């Protein structure tokens, strides 16, 4: 019933995954079709 | 260490405006064409766009000149407003990827580029090198995920907020176009940055907020000094209908709330229908009125007031999108207080991309 | 006074491009002749005028806010202007869905997170036609 | 709910002409009505 590291631990890692997902996306130099 | 022009610093009304309807608060940061009407190009017709590369290369030469006359090291050259032109130096470009940021600087406002590199476990080659800012090395990750080891990440670095950039190459039918009252002029553009995400680093005021009213009466003063600074009057005098000219929502109280103390009325006689300066008052010097109102607290009213029209346009989770929110909840989980809900509705994509500043216990 | 530069960006197409390009890294006042501007008064539409060949060009509005920042030494970076508006040449149809850059491509339709309740004008006008009236009925309807 | 207005006017010379106009769109129905919503209390 953790309510300390759980919680934090958890933040911590989707914090990193989001950054990660935006720096990739926008560092794409991939063409994206019109829609 | 963020040194800004000296039309920034002194807070000038064409780049800091004192007063922003709500035709001009919808079209915030994204200033429309504006048709002229004296000049050559109020003229309709065909027009010569003129090429400036011996200008940007004389004015390049001379600055040249002037750091070397004054020692070598390095200067501060945007003490004007025409050093703010786009007609000289080194442009690069700067896209957002959120619409509407929760802050965002004014014309005239300086920012640094930082290359953060976290060098790799044990021997490490050394940081890619690049074309534009500083490397410094980031054993903490400044933003909210943490780097990885051998990767360096590019940030524009302010007071305002931090933010991820991301350098791209310019397409190759982009050119750009600067107009003025008298023609048109073209560079090209081979540098354009991607900004992420910002992580702010100053809050903005909420509405009605003591800091917001603390901001609007300083910003009051402040003009109301440099009117009667610029007065030639041997008593220097000012007029009312100036500062209602510069600020038409005041109620014409509290104007007269801050001339009451530093001036008075002369109703007959000699400097008639005048505020003159009282002669025991000391006009504060340029430094003092300097301290009184910084540039980046009226870049965070200027949020402030342009999300409250946004908000007040389109009719609780557009609330917590207001950038009073958003930055008290990132600086608070920056000093440790709360933790964010890295998903949500503050989310400025709509998608899985990007993060949301609201609290969370 | 002093009044703020107006910076658009003029998207041409690509073999006039690099005529424009070439034309524009030589230097001479040649380019001056070969290059023109005409904006109508429609404000919206133009003619960009390439080597004395008329282009039809759109005003169009764009969905990011971009910033031009001149620097003299490459580190400390001022920004000079607000660019949110191209002149393509080759409402609705004056608003661009695309950004600039590669990554963002339909960033309006995607990138963008969407919040919602002209319309405010028009309703204006609807207040104004009933002050001029006399006598005003109104009822929230059904299907009719 | 769609929202209809009729308007009573009077024309040049001497006439008594009345406008019913129906609007669909919701975005001006919500601002149209919560100004008379207002005026109502404004009073």
């Amino acid at each position: 019933r953790f309510s300390v590291a759980e919680h934090q631990e958890r933040y911590k890692e989707e914090c990193q995954r989001i950054f990660d997902l935006q720096n990739k996306v926008l560092s794409s130099t991939e063409v994206l079709s019109t829609d | 260490i963020i040194q800004h022009s000296i039309p920034a610093v002194e807070l000038r009304q064409p780049f800091f405006p004192t007063h922003m309807g709500p035709i001009k608060l919808r079209q915030f940061h994204r200033p429309p064409l504006k048709k002229y009407s004296f000049g050559a190009l109020s003229q309709p017709g065909p027009h010569s766009v003129q090429p400036l590369l011996k200008h940007i290369k004389k004015k390049a030469k001379m600055r040249e000149q002037e750091r070397q006359a004054s020692g070598g090291g390095e200067m501060f050259f945007m003490r004007t407003p025409q050093d703010l032109t786009g007609k000289d130096g080194d442009l690069i470009l700067a896209e957002y990827s959120e619409e509407n940021g929760p802050l965002m600087m004014q014309v005239g406002m300086a920012t640094k580029i930082k290359n953060y590199y976290k060098r790799k476990p044990g021997k490490d080659p050394g940081a890619p090198d690049c074309k534009y800012g500083e490397t410094v090395y980031c054993h903490t990750s400044p933003f909210l995920g943490s780097l990885h080891p051998g990767q360096l990440l590019q940030a524009f670095e302010n007071n305002l907020f931090r933010a991820p950039i991301y350098l791209h190459k310019m397409p190759e039918t982009d050119f750009l176009i600067i107009r003025t009252r008298q023609g048109y002029y073209i560079r090209e553009l081979v540098d354009i940055f991607v900004v992420g995400q910002q992580c702010p680093l100053f809050e903005v005021p909420g509405p009605n907020s003591k800091r917001a009213n603390t901001h609007i009466r300083d910003f009051l003063q402040v003009f109301i000094y440099r009117l009667f600074w610029k007065s030639k009057d041997r008593p220097r005098r000012i007029r009312m209908e100036d500062i209602k000219k510069a600020f038409p929502s005041h109620s014409e109280s509290s104007i007269r709330k801050r001339l009451k103390l530093c001036a008075d009325f002369k109703r007959t006689g000699m400097d008639s229908n005048w505020w003159v300066l009282k002669s025991d008052f000391r006009l504060p010097t340029e430094e003092e009125i300097r301290a009184m109102v910084s540039p980046e607290q009226c870049c965070a009213y200027y949020s402030m007031i342009a999300a409250e029209q946004r908000l007040k346009d389109a009719g609780d989770d557009e609330v917590r999108t207001a950038p009073w929110n958003t930055t008290r909840a990132f600086i608070a989980a920056m000093k440790g207080k709360c933790l964010l809900e890295v998903t949500g509705v503050a989310d400025p994509t709509g998608c899985g991309e990007g993060f949301s500043y609201v609290k969370i216990p | 006074p002093h009044e703020l530069e107006s910076q658009f960006i003029l998207r041409l197409p690509p073999e006039y491009a690099s005529t424009v390009r070439r034309a524009v890294q030589s230097g001479h006042v040649n380019l001056k002749d070969r290059l023109t501007i005409e904006l109508h008064p429609d404000g919206r539409h133009g003619i960009v005028r390439v080597d004395r060949v008329p282009l039809a060009s759109k005003l169009v509005d764009l969905p990011c806010v971009m910033e031009s920042l001149k620097t003299i030494d490459k580190k400390t970076f001022y920004k000079t202007a607000d660019i949110c508006q191209m002149l393509v040449s080759t409402e609705k149809k004056f608003i661009w869905n695309h950004g600039i850059t590669l990554p963002l491509k339909n960033v309006r339709k995607r990138r963008f997170r969407k919040t919602a309740k002209d319309v405010e004008k028009e309703v204006k006008r609807l207040l104004s036609t009933d002050a001029e009236a006399v006598s005003t009925r109104w009822e929230i309807i059904a299907e009719d | 709910r769609c929202l209809k207005i009729y308007r009573t006017f009077r024309d040049e010379e001497g006439k008594e002409y009345v406008r019913c106009e129906t609007v669909r769109k919701p975005a001006v129905i919500d601002a149209y009505v919560r100004i008379r919503t207002t005026k109502d209390e404004e009073f």
